[PDB]
């Protein structure tokens, strides 16, 4: 594989 | 079952998604940050010391609209990135920053990224540190 | 009394880390552990900035081959977070001089971890040191 | 509090 992505956890 | 990546490749990228978010929709920088993020972003307090952290992706949200980021141009002079606790990678930039096309001006900063958890090879925000020379120095 | 604040453990550590730097460097290895990585600036043959080491013996190596000699820093700014599994992240900004040469500024990068067998007690996971005339 | 520093050697 998977690509590398950036985000939070969304809680 | 795949590999972890580098650290290098994780900061790389990661400074490359932030500066070019940063630049054109900054308002979408909270999206980052997780519920324990700490985040400041240089600015000095009235006649006092450089300002204080928000924490979590309301507050981070709240004060990076009150920055007024404005065609936000950096200029990235040095990344390092490493492996650091739980699978995270500590990165370092060195670099210029200009907003509202105003003066261009160095800066150092910190960022802890932390594995997301729930999607594989996906990082957060947990820690981001920023301070501008000319407030320092 | 209670645990510490992350900004009291940069603080002490920063006063301790460079005064160790100043007095005895032949002893920093002391802070680090197998995993710990570490560059301090250096400009590599023909290019860029330098590499970094990994480990205690070969981190020793490296500071002994700097040959820190009456090291001097001036701190003008620490910032300190807490971090994953109640480490710490240092920023630290300031201007260091060896072997009496000119004041030089440098933006620092720690990474504090438990240490995990004495309580309050902290080993430096990661540590990226930078000239910025070197990068500027 | 007492903060110490040192790798788990």
């Amino acid at each position: 594989a998977p690509r590398i992505t950036f985000g939070g956890p969304s809680d | 079952v795949m590999e972890k990546p580098s650290p290098l490749l994780v900061g790389r990228e990661f400074v490359r998604q932030y500066y070019t978010l940063l630049n054109q929709a900054p308002d979408m920088l909270h999206r980052f940050y997780g519920k324990n993020s700490s985040y400041v972003h240089g600015g000095l307090d009235s006649n006092g010391k450089p300002a204080d952290a928000v924490y979590g992706q309301k507050e981070i949200h709240r004060k990076v609209m009150s920055q007024n980021f404005t065609n936000c141009h950096t200029k990235i002079r040095h990344v390092d990135a490493h492996a650091t606790l739980n699978d995270g990678v500590v990165v370092q930039v060195m670099g210029l920053l200009s907003n509202n096309n105003q003066a261009l001006r160095r800066f150092m900063q910190t960022f802890v990224l932390a594995p997301e958890g729930s999607v594989a090879n996906k990082f957060y925000v947990h820690n981001d540190i920023f301070r501008y020379q000319d407030e320092v120095f």
